[PDB]
RNA sequence: GAGACUCAAAUAUAUUAAAUAGAUAUCUUCAGGAUUAUGGUGCUGAAGCUUAUGUAUAUGUAAGUGGAGCCGUACCUGUUGGUUUGUCCCAUUAUAAGGACACUAGCUUCUUAAAUGGACAAAUUGCGUCUAGCAAUAAUGAGAUUGAGCAAUAACAGGUCUGUGAUGCCCUUAGAUGUCCUGGGCUGCACGCGCGCUACAAUGAAAGUAUCAACGUGUAUUUCCUAGACCGAGAGGUCCGGGUAAACCGCUGAACCACUUUCAUGCUUGGGAUUGUGAACUGAAACUGUUCACGAUGAACUUGGAAUUCCCAGUAAGUGUGAGUCAUUAACUCGCAUUGAUUACGUCCCUGCCCUUUGUACACACC
């Protein structure tokens, strides 16, 4: 029943809530398809539904379980990062710190002069798959 | 005891109403087959596709684009379900319906690309009626496909927009236009 | 047993249909067979008719039995 | 003394294999230990695949190589003489003899 | 006015591509006069045919 | 479909009709065991065709002389 | 040690074998050997043998630097089916 | 690029809206429901389900990726 | 007619009516995560339709009495087809072990099945009892669907 | 040479057997249902449910709750064991066996392979010199039956000295170009190509659910296919059992597919690139990467120009599987089943090639 809600926010990302509530949140970095099946049924939000639909409320309840989600039965290899290195924190990164921190384990390799660190700083692939025919555009 | 029934639809009364199309468009003048799934050997012969009921070759037909190939049992209830809706637009029997969008869709000439020594002109031949029902029925068969493609529409809907369409000629049908287009060269040519 | 989901399902259409001219055979007549046989050869579907088409060998030079791969360019 | 014995015989070539499994369970039947006589097992096409070039650099023609073992079973049951006779001959051309005690 | 035409006689595969067939008509409408027109595709004894125009007779280039 | 029966086929079935005219009827199957009888033919589908040759070759006979 | 033992056996009618004939085409080739005397009689014992057919096939570079080829024939020699 | 991304949820105006314009649509289907516009095709479907409750919907097919329905008949 | 369901084995109005009594009678015991369970390796999302647990439980149910012992191994090979190994190929991999298996544990506890000599699992003491009984009442729930459609016509 | 031939794919168990696969009938066993019929307890209180306790969640007992069914059998449907001349009384540890009975209380329609028979374009009729043949029809499992294998004379400076310890000559050979040990390349990317794989959707994807296979293959001086039990989302970890295999994994009950939802043409829930991450596995050792899941990041692609490959029936196309290479490594390759077309049943037009006809001063032959 009824209208609203339409284009919401969460955590420094624009989503289109004109998609089904999972598909919709791939707008968020760290939130695309496949946790809204965590973090939505655990949240007990009705399924069946819109991302444009269903109180602020469920919302926050969305997010504390994204950010925390240990806490919430969410297994640690539900995770995307178990055992960090730093910290060492089972964590699931969200958002902009995602950029931060991939910036972040680049700049660790590089610093040392890695082979990691130097095929990411001249770019092409870390994960070092066949620039024969491809790699290009 | 004997006879009786496509799915649950009449074979009788059904009338092919064009002579010449009458027996290549085979109803079930005797066929009271209950499906239109048949084990099917209609290619071994030339004619024996003229044998196969209409309803056949359009399950045949639907599935071509490769993902979507020898599917037939897909193929099936998508024909029998557009019978069901073709029932419900005009009102009657959906067999007839059928053969009836077949019959006003089937090309009157053609043109074959004569070499003519430098500047290649085409020379005009009419068309054999073993090609007009099955050109019909794949052309019905294209126009549902490119509606229902990018369109909410589904496929049986869209079917069954085609052939009552094509049934009471509104013209409109893909089908008709690009035959059309054939006959109008095969016109100029000679 | 055997084959798939349409192939062994059609099968026991010839199986039943076969069977019941049998019965005849031995205990009642020929005249319950031929009166069935006419009704089955005629409608056909191959009811009677134990089915020779059986999977080409596939062919060197093809994933496929005739199909060939690749571009010989001309 | 009966025992009970079962002779397996293994090998290749389809006249030969006959003839030796037909003068086992005839001398079997004749001196009447009534057998159970000729199990005609399933022949196992082992197959190869290879290309018909060494060096492979011609239009791809393929060289595929087959061979069929043919296996089949005798139950005797006799004891001293009578086992030892019927395993001893038949034999000579390619053919692989196991006997078991049951 | 679409005059219907039954073929009698198969004649011939005329074509640098051999699509076509040369049929002679004798037509349904009125019998007593035998006109050839030339069909695309494959043509056996008695198929019908819809003259469009019930005459202009085309023929055979070589 | 295609093809008319090769030499071996053929040059059998002319030499028996010679001889054997006379117990070589319009029907296949006596010409076939009479075939086998007369004529060491090692492999059934061969003598099927040589003793089926000799079938049509008589039929024609029959039809003014051949 | 005695789990084997080999025993000697003439090839029946010895002429025939082709084999028996290949060794003797070697062993009159490395003594020297002239050649029409050789492929010819080669294919003559053979024939003579009671042999239907025999083809002998000398591919090779005599004293001239490139190969020849040469097909010594006299038969009804099959070469194809079963 | 012609968008078109319309209205997920009932929107209670338009819900009576259906029900008014459902015949003459002898076609009557989700997706005839959604060109209308107001594109559902499962709530649509959901909708034909209250249809269906005895009024309007004569279901001939009920059907996964066919779903037709028709008018209140002549 | 008396009776007939099929006798072991599915097929599709009665997993459907199965699953629902197991729903109803709720002590399966949903290993926690299941909401998050693609099922698969083969398959990109986790239960659109998320109550798959019940009817997964069912389908195994049925499945495994006519088998003899279905275990773990077996049922990864008939359930969970075709897998988008990402960017290549489109394939055949085997279903998510632990799933499928996780079910015939909650099926054990839930006592619908007894333990088998030579077999992990022989359903005919009371895991086959409940089974056909419920399918038989199953028949005749569609029997009395039928019984209330003659009155109407309509 | 072609062919004929042989093999495989099609038909009769009529003939030979059978640890499989099975008609189905008997005996035996377990389960449910009342549709129908009958008997047994029951409003004098039935089934069911809950709790406590004792004993090993199950059972018994006590109490409460409950309010008309509950149980057995014939019957029907399903399960299990013996039942391919069986069973019993006797033998043997268990068959045959001996005597009795069913006197057939399981045969082979169906697997597999031994052997036969089956197609000859048979019958007829159009067509044709009324020839060889062709076309059509009916009968048929198949209408010259469908597909391979096999292959000549003669030709090529085709490809291969990196299969070969077959091989000429030369080189190399105490500083190896042999070989081994350690480490790296083959796997590097402005850029041209070729095979593919995967897509662009909605005849669909996402998600439940219906569920049907085959060809081959598997541990002997070994560490293979692994059923079944547990933990794990998954990879895997962990203990047992079967199988050197008509026996067991395995009917490889595989994928496409069936059915019902969710979604709505929006580079979208299509697509899955890249990415930092990420638990193990194989190995002595895993960094332009050995491989792999989950968790994540979430690209072009919105049907591809000139060109060009392949294809006429279980063929095309979709779709998976098994085998090889192999410690690890498949987008490969070879077979196999499955779902199963649209369309020619014409012709030499394009292309390629042979054959006649011609010219030739060519003949180590128009390189």
């Amino acid at each position: 029943p009824e209208k609203f809600q339409h284009i919401l926010r969460i955590m420094n990302t624009n989503i289109d809530g004109k998609r089904k509530v999972g598909i919709a949140m791939t707008a968020i970095k760290g939130v695309g398809r496949r946790y809204s099946n965590i973090v939505l049924k655990k949240a007990d939000v009705d399924l069946t539904k819109r991302a444009g639909e269903c109180t602020e409320e469920e919302v926050d309840k969305v997010v504390t379980i994204i950010s925390n989600p240990l806490q919430y039965k969410v297994p640690n290899w539900f995770l995307n990062r178990q055992k960090d290195i730093i910290d060492g924190k089972y964590w699931q990164l969200t958002s902009s710190n995602l950029d931060s921190k991939l910036r972040d384990d680049l700049e660790r390799l590089k610093k040392i002069r890695s082979h990691r660190g130097l095929r990411h700083y001249w770019g092409l692939r870390v994960r070092g798959q066949h620039t024969k025919t491809t790699g290009r555009r | 005891p004997e006879i009786k029934l496509f799915g649950r639809w009449s074979c009788d009364d059904v009338t092919v109403n064009d002579i010449s199309l009458q027996d290549y468009i085979s109803v079930k003048e005797k066929f009271a087959r209950y499906l239109p799934h048949s084990a099917g050997r209609y290619a071994a012969k030339r004619f024996r596709k003229a044998q196969c009921p209409i309803v056949e070759r359009l399950t045949c037909s639907l599935m071509m684009k490769g993902r979507n190939n020898g599917k037939k049992l897909m193929a099936c209830r998508i024909v029998k379900h557009s019978f069901e809706i073709i029932h419900l637009l005009t009102g009657e029997n959906p067999l007839q319906i059928l053969v009836s969008a077949i019959i006003n869709s089937g090309p009157r000439e053609d043109s074959t690309r004569i070499g003519r020594a430098g500047t290649v002109r085409r020379q005009a031949v009419d068309v054999s009626p073993l090609r007009r029902v099955n050109q019909a029925i794949w052309l019905l068969c294209t126009g549902a496909r490119e509606a229902a493609f990018r369109n909410i529409k589904t496929i049986a809907e869209c079917l069954a927009d085609e052939l009552i369409n094509a049934a009471k000629g509104s013209s409109n049908s893909y089908a008709i236009k690009k035959k059309d287009e054939l006959e109008r060269v095969a016109k100029s040519n000679r | 047993s055997g084959g798939g989901h349409v192939a062994q399902i059609y099968a026991i259409r010839q199986a039943i249909s076969k069977a019941l001219v049998a019965f005849y055979q031995k205990y009642v007549d020929e005249a319950s067979k031929k009166e069935i046989k006419d009704i089955l050869v005629q409608y056909d579907r191959t009811l009677l008719v134990g089915d020779p088409r059986r999977c080409e060998p596939k062919k060197f030079g093809g994933p496929g039995a005739r199909a060939r791969y690749q571009k010989s360019y001309r | 003394s009966v025992h009970r014995i079962r002779i397996t015989l293994t090998s290749r070539n389809v006249r030969s294999l006959e003839n030796v499994c037909r003068d086992l369970i005839n001398g079997a039947k004749n001196q009447n230990l009534r057998v159970k006589g000729p199990v005609r097992m399933p022949t196992k096409t082992l197959r190869i695949t290879t290309r018909k070039t060494p060096c492979g650099e011609g239009s791809k023609t393929w060289d595929r190589f087959q061979m069929r073992i043919h296996k089949r079973i005798i139950d005797l049951h006799s004891p001293s003489e009578i086992v030892k006779k019927i395993t001893s001959i038949n034999i000579e051309p390619g053919v692989e003899v196991e006997v078991t005690i049951a | 006015p679409v005059v219907w035409a039954r073929v009698m006689k198969v004649l011939g595969r005329t074509g640098s591509q051999g699509q076509c067939t040369q049929v002679k008509v004798e037509f349904l409408g009125e019998q007593n006069r035998q006109i050839i027109r030339n069909v695309k595709g494959p043509v056996r004894e008695g198929d019908i045919l819809t003259l469009l125009e019930s005459e202009r007779e085309a023929r055979r280039l070589r | 479909m295609g093809r008319v029966r090769t030499k071996t086929v053929k040059k059998a079935a002319k030499v028996i009709i010679e001889k054997y005219y006379t117990r070589l009827t319009l029907d296949f199957h006596t010409n076939k065991r009479i075939c086998e009888e007369v004529a060491i033919i090692p492999t059934k589908p061969l003598r099927n065709k040589i003793a089926g040759y000799v079938t049509h070759l008589m039929g024609r006979l029959r039809h003014s002389q051949v | 040690t005695g789990r084997i033992e080999l025993y000697a056996e003439k090839v029946a009618a010895r002429g025939l074998c082709a084999i028996a004939q290949a060794e003797s085409l070697r062993y009159k080739l490395t003594g020297g050997l002239a050649v029409r005397r050789a492929c010819y009689g080669v294919l003559r014992y053979i024939m003579e043998s009671g042999a239907k057919g025999c083809e002998v096939v000398v591919s090779g570079k005599l004293r001239g630097q490139r190969a020849k080829s040469m097909k010594f024939v006299d038969g009804l020699m099959i070469h194809s089916g079963d | 690029r012609d968008k078109l991304n319309n209205q997920v949820l009932f929107d209670k105006a338009t819900y009576e809206k259906l029900y008014k314009e459902v015949p003459a649509y002898k076609l009557i289907t989700p997706s005839v429901v959604s060109e209308r516009l107001k594109i559902r095709g499962s709530l649509a479907k959901r909708a034909l389900i209250e249809l269906r409750e005895k009024g309007l919907i004569k279901q001939v097919v009920q059907h996964h990726s066919q779903v037709i329905y028709t008018r209140a008949t002549k | 007619m008396p009776g007939v369901t099929v006798k072991d084995i599915d097929q599709h109005a009665v997993t459907k009516a199965v699953a629902v009594f197991l729903k109803k009678t709720g002590k399966l015991k949903v290993p926690d995560q299941m909401d998050i369970v693609k099922t698969a390796k083969f398959k990109e999302l986790a239960p659109y339709d998320p109550d798959w647990f019940y009817v997964r439980c069912a389908s195994i149910l049925r499945h495994l009495y006519h088998r003899s012992p279905a275990g773990v191994g077996s049922i990864t090979k008939i359930y969970g087809g075709r897998k988008r190994n990402g960017v290549h190929p489109s394939h055949f991999c085997r279903a998510a072990d632990g799933a499928a298996r996780k079910a015939l544990q909650a099926l054990e506890h839930a006592r619908l099945v007894e333990k088998h000599p030579d077999g992990g699992r022989k359903l005919s003491s009371i895991g086959q009892r409940d089974l056909d009984r419920i399918a038989n009442q199953i028949v005749f729930k569609q029997r009395d669907a039928a019984k209330q459609t003659g009155p109407i016509v309509i």
